């Protein structure tokens, strides 16, 4: 059973930063490319980033390119996403997903929550 | 299900186990390639060069058009029903491709509607788009050559000289096209042609073509080198000199309950010479059967073997007995050459020939020696923590196997010869002996 | 970018009724399109990749087809458990995008 | 004279019949190739580059000159009488070429008289002509590179930099020449060298060379790809760095009462597995005899096979019996791989394996099935007007042959294995059995 | 020790005797190759091209670094002791190379200290030197292209256009690198890779690389074509995109009491057809033994055979008997093709088939003829001072051998077939006959 | 027997046009290149035009290039020549001929006559 | 262009007499030269192609040789039926041209 | 150019004593270095080529090693016949050069 | 036994010329590259010139390049050196030597003497 588990969510003040991580289990991590998918409160899905199987290549949407870093540690079976300069625009569920041969997302984790707000 | 314990005395040391996967079920993308450059910004001094160029391209492309066109007349919508008496003679592979050619017209027709803008592009790589229904990438051969190397010099190089340079550049291009699109391609219907051949149409720059269409991942490089990425010519326009190419992007499917096991040969001795055991180096195992693989056509990776078709082949019963432990049936050749390797490392253990190799154990200074009763001698860290072979010092692991490995023999099979001439001579020899014995049984039967 | 429009945003159905939803691509994408199903409180699951194949474990109730710009998804016999959200996305080229999503209601 | 009726149940479906023709009796043209460019318009900044270049060319050309020169000293006019003790050791092909080299001097001498104008050409392609007796085309390697890419930039690129670019361009050129004119060409006398190899001397641009000499027709492209167009080096000038090349233009001669017939294999079943019959795919027929052809060296066209020599080879008597109807002697291999084609189309008729292929008849919806008594099942339009195999719909023609084709059996020959390892093992096995039987006949004879 | 007198009637005429030598004990030189060009003088208009280029190079180089790195972690100084359980599985060749990789770090470390100046070179070929301890040559891919073709046009070609030309040049370069440094090179540790492959890293210009390091002699060209000159990647820098390559320069060592003898085949007749005797064409003799050589992998020169390894192979006893005079055992094939040569020259003597060749003696006008009792007819200057075969006039020498050569017969061995299909059929035939005889001996034994 | 048969000759006023055709029989038309050869009243022979076997290439003398068109219909086994802007210079017999491997003319038809004149 | 001069324009002969005619090329043409024979009221027929081979059906009376610039044609034994026109043409390069033609007369 | 410095220019030794001389290259030369021995009135003879191999006929008394910039030559057991001149040269690249030469004296 | 024998030495006035020659015996001349090595009165050895095995390539030090010519006659088994514009700087023993695979000098001749002086 593929069991992707996200963590590291929480509340970030705008202009802040947050590191997320998604541990993998039940398959060989080192054999598949992976991505982060974001779900807005309105239920719109957006692609956030992907990293290829060997970590040599990565791709981002223009809206996060230059702000976010996607990386992987194959020894630890862990997918990471480093978020920066967070905006209220980024409040969403963040899902860890495993890709198939191209870019369909075959396995998804439960997802974690990232909230950006100046509120107390 | 191999008996590696028996095979290691014969001289075949267990190596790496790899997974086996084969190309299937591709997705497609359509791209347009122009074989004639845009010379408008130097139209003042092209002489009659472009005219001769156009004539030769029609001579090259006309036979491609005509050959694919016969599988284009001989279909009508039903999917589609293909006319058997119209094509008359065909292979199964050829027929499958003809059907794909038919279905592909939906897109070729929408692309052709853009011919007016395709005709007038003026860049090496350009995207055309007017509607959702019709968009396409267009690649133009030699366009950069012209706009970087010839056009900027029109006011320095005399017009006759620029005409000659254009003519030479075009003739170099045709020379290269002729190795692929020349009458060597006597069947342009089939889709087995690789992208590295198709790309000759754009100067051999397959990276530009593929990056234009997709993105890069490590898996893609494996597909490209394993030759799983192919394309098909679906349409030829002899009035604009362009072709529409369909590029296939396969999904790799692994075979369950299957693997490929390699063996590392080590020469060994049986009497007073060196010998090599002959087995396939790569053995394909599926379920409980052993078969041969023509792996020379498959990309080998550290994790798997990627083939662009199923390459499994038959094996004789004597090789199964060989491999599963009846080693009496494993044939061997004589070593003549000094290049034959005489040792191998497996899981920290050394399998080495110490009659023909100087072996000694560094930890103590004691020599290691092999009696004439052993084929190969096995050396590990319970007898010698570290050892030297020749001039290399190797720490050892433990042999997780029988403890008295070096105390037991193994049956050895017969000598063979594998040379092409030797094979013909061996056949003749067997025939001469058999024919004399046949006469002897006749005398035995009559009396 | 490639974007697609999914419609109707919502439609109702009776149980056992057949329903269809459509996505229209801004530019032709071959068959490089996938469909997903999302239940409340959960992540999306893949149902159909490469326009016409079903994902492992997908019930026979689901099917789909299409190529080029127009694609469609069908449930031949809708169950109470199927009245959830549906999505389409293109994987033809980056950035990958998803359509707006559609919802089934019970009459 | 083949029994196609019997062969089609075995699995060999009649394909296309082609004509057979071989290259002979060529006409000739002489062309001059300069291996050193004219650098006069940039003579201000060549450094010492050209000097090192000239030295290396002499090192490359000196062994060509010396090797052809020995067949040049050792003749005198009589035609011509060649000295047998002067050359001492030679092959027939080598001798024929040496004679051609001698006769060729009449033209080489007239060309050499133009050396003064050859030395000073300054264009990539130029015609020299002074007299009817002496005219010649001269091709100059790298000349366009210099007059288009280096000369126009002499006032922009610092002289040291232009010296480095010239040196790199020349070194790239030598690298390519060395694969052909390097000491790989250990025999420059023979005339078997193709024009595609010779043309490396001008940058691989064989189109320029051939268009300079002639004109284009579709037949010419077939000669060029079939490698029937060759040339010979007749003269080397180590003081001007040019060679004179004789290019041969063959006349194709067809063989009367001859043709090549191809067969399309289809796997079939005999018991509970799939099998492939092994025959040569291309059979050469001359008069009333059947022989084998090494067609892999011949261009295949839709109408004929064009060879640049006679490639007919021997065939055993068992294959003749195979082919002429005694099918009991046709050997077969086991199918392991899923890639083996299982059907073929011939003259509107389908020959297919319906045990391993889903076959059904679309016209009625009725399944088509094969019993275990048939090898292949034959399907035509008198049983099923249209049919489907897998996912392809094919209309059918009529089988113009026996009516009860599918009611009769055929003898099947023995199983074989073709793998290189399997062949060695099969030889060993036969030898071991034969050697034991020889001892048994000795006991039978003594008692 | 060959009986050339007997072999010449069979059809094998003594040819040239050559010396045999093999590559060993190399000297080394280290050179640095940069895979990324210096774009500083056009930094104004590179777009985002260089960034994508750098990403792809890391994808290409990362697997090379990782693969060689595992033989780099798993050693420590003692020479050096290599960890057997760390690498776990390895071949002898692979292990030897891993040791060389370790020793090589002394130089790689001193070269790496120059990274700051390597990073900022701006020429295609440059020497760096600061200390005796650290100096190195650095070659930069595509640097000349940029400083000769792009930079001078920055004020003529719009910046978007120069970005596109740079991108195309880089993509062409990567396409070529991928055939060598792409995942085809699944083992970058071994040192068997030739310099002609390594040089693809600099555009295939192996002449620049080798001339940078050395000087030219005729012997060097033989080593380069014989593929004895190889190199190894010792270090990869993924942050500067360069590799350090060790180039080996071998010493050729001849084998004493050894030579290679070639034979020239001539077809001959035995009855009413033409036949060819089958022997290896090149026979390797060492001391008093005869062995086979896989000479197809060795450069052949007029004086010697240069191999980059020992290619001696086994030969059967029947071929020894063949070659040493028991010609009854020499197998022959039937001639079908008209291309088979029918004569040869050896030491001034002609060995020719005059049944199938028109032979006559020019000195007298008398015909030369062959009876059906001779295989080949021998012609020399004591019977005919000069002779003509076909249309070639050859003066003759004297046969320094038996005087009554043409008066004696020779035993001829059996017919054979060599075709791949024929071999499978011959095996089947022998097996069927043997299996029937086995049953007949059973009946003979029971009664 | 190779039987090339020319037709379509006649009288043309100067500045006019005339289409000639040469039917083939007895050999395979589709296998050979062909040409037109002109014979003047003075008995001088001139090459007029050739077309290669597949119809992809054609060649003309400068004096007719741009005025004449040579074409072939392989299905109909017919060689055609379209003459235009006829001059008095063009009065001649027009022969249909079949080429051998290069440009020797192995088979010739009887020929037809083209006359150009302003006369009544 | 390549042109050649044929001579003598005319010569006489007796029956049974041997006769020779010559063509001289403006530039060397190898052996790429052909000879033709024309009878009154008829088309030309090929006799010799590629300078030295006879065409199929050509009588042994005819022969020829030459290379480079100078070529010649010979009838060893002239018949009444041979007193007709003779031509040479080059097929070395386009445009192909013919020489002027020569005629035999009976003394 | 590549040059090397040889030292000591001279040293003394007793018979049977071990002695060593060193050459230091201006730039690294791999192992492309050779050593020679010269007797009075005679030409030099080769002792060690490619830094570590002995030349044919060289006594076991002689040996040597080194790589990169620093090289050395050793006589394990010096004889009266060995008190002559010694030289080193590099054959890494042209021009080939020799070091200054060193001499052994008897104490 | 390899026996290289130099001759042609003697006294040259400065600005003069002198041709040296070294005959070979005991090995195949045509198989090896060769050189001249100069020994000064001070016992310093200097490379003077080399010629490769086939005579196609030669190399010189800058101090003699352009002044000296090295050549070989393989038929006569003889190595030649043509000296010109001799200077007092050139007084030395001149040795003929045979190279091994690279540029170690395996065999040396006895050497001859070249003296340059204005003295009587
Ligand atoms: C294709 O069909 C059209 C009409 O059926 C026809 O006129 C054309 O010649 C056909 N092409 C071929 C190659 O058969």
């Amino acid at each position: 059973e593929v069991q992707l588990v996200e963590s590291g969510g929480g509340l970030v003040k705008p202009g802040g930063s947050l590191k997320l991580s998604c541990a993998a289990s039940g398959f060989t991590f080192s054999s598949y490319d992976m991505s982060w998918v974001r779900q807005t409160p309105e239920k719109r899905l957006e692609w956030v980033a992907m990293i290829s199987s060997g970590g040599s290549y990565s791709y981002y949407p223009d809206s996060v390119k230059g702000r976010f870093t996607i990386s992987r540690d194959n020894a630890k079976n862990t997918l990471y996403l480093q978020m920066s300069s967070l905006r209220s625009e980024d409040t969403a569920m963040y899902y860890c997903a495993r890709q198939g041969d191209y870019a369909w997302f075959a396995y998804w984790g439960q997802g974690t929550l990232v909230t950006v707000s100046s509120a107390s | 299900i191999l008996h590696y314990e028996k095979l290691s005395k014969i001289g075949l040391v267990k190596g790496v186990t790899r997974k086996y996967k084969i190309k299937s079920n591709p997705l497609t993308k359509d791209i347009v390639i122009k074989m004639i450059p845009n010379v408008s910004n130097m139209s003042q001094c092209t002489g009659s060069v472009m005219e001769n160029y156009k004539t030769r391209l029609n001579g090259i492309l006309t036979p491609i058009k005509g050959a694919l066109e016969i599988y284009k007349n001989c279909t009508h919508d039903l999917g589609v029903i293909m006319a058997g008496v119209c094509i008359g003679i065909a292979t199964a592979a050829q027929i499958t491709a003809g059907v794909a050619l038919y279905e592909a017209m939906k897109n070729a027709d929408n692309i052709n509607k853009l011919k007016s803008s395709i005709e007038s592009t003026n860049e090496a790589v350009v995207k055309l788009q007017e509607t959702a229904e019709k968009t396409v990438y267009v690649l133009t051969a030699l366009q950069d050559y012209i706009n970087t190397n010839l056009v900027p010099t029109i006011d320095k190089i005399s017009c006759k000289q620029t005409e000659l340079s254009l003519d030479l550049a075009l003739s170099k291009y045709l020379s290269d096209l002729l190795f692929v699109f020349g009458p060597n391609l006597q069947d342009p219907v089939s889709n087995s042609m690789t992208i590295q051949a198709i790309s000759q149409a754009f100067g051999g720059n397959y990276e530009t073509l593929l990056r234009t269409l997709g993105y890069a991942t490590e898996d893609f490089d494996d597909l490209l080198e394993s030759d799983s990425i192919t394309g098909q010519i679906i349409y030829v326009d002899l009035s604009s000199y362009y072709i529409i190419v369909r590029v296939y992007f396969p999904i790799l499917t692994e075979i369950q309950q299957a693997y490929i096991q390699e063996l590392l040969p080590v020469s060994f001795n049986n009497d007073n010479s060196e010998w090599i055991s002959i087995v396939p180096n790569f053995i394909l195992v599926r379920n409980t059967l052993i078969s041969n693989i023509e792996i020379g056509f498959c990309l080998i990776t550290k994790r798997s073997v990627i083939c662009n078709q199923d390459y499994a082949t038959p094996m004789t019963n004597n090789m199964r007995e060989c491999l599963t432990g009846s080693t009496e049936k494993c044939p061997r050749e004589l070593v003549v050459s000094s290049h034959v390797p005489r040792f191998a490392l497996s899981n920290g253990v050394l399998f080495a020939n110490c009659i023909s190799v100087t072996c000694q154990c560094q930890t103590t200074g004691r020599a290691i020696s092999q009696s004439g009763e052993q084929t190969l001698l096995m050396i590990d860290n319970t007898t010698c923590p570290t050892a030297v072979l020749g001039n290399v010092i190797i720490s050892l692991g433990k042999y997780l196997g029988s403890v008295n490995y070096n105390s037991e023999g193994i049956a050895i099979g017969p000598p063979v010869f594998t040379d092409k001439v030797d094979i013909s001579s061996q056949i003749s020899s067997m025939n001469q002996s058999l024919q004399q014995s046949k006469d002897y049984i006749k005398e035995a039967q009559r009396l | 970018d490639i974007q697609m429009t999914q419609s109707p945003a919502s439609q109702s159905a009776s149980l056992g009724e057949s329903v269809t939803i459509t996505c229209l691509a801004s530019q032709t994408i071959g068959t490089w399109l996938a469909w997903y199903q999302q239940k409340p409180g959960k992540s999306p699951q893949l149902l159909i990749y490469a326009a016409t194949s079903l994902a492992d474990g997908v019930p026979s109730r689901f099917s789909g087809s299409g190529s080029g710009t127009k694609f469609s998804f069908k449930i031949s016999s809708l169950q109470a458990e199927d009245f959830v959200s549906y999505y389409c996305q293109q994987f033809y080229s980056t950035p990958f995008t998803f359509g707006g999503g559609t919802k089934l209601e019970i009459k």
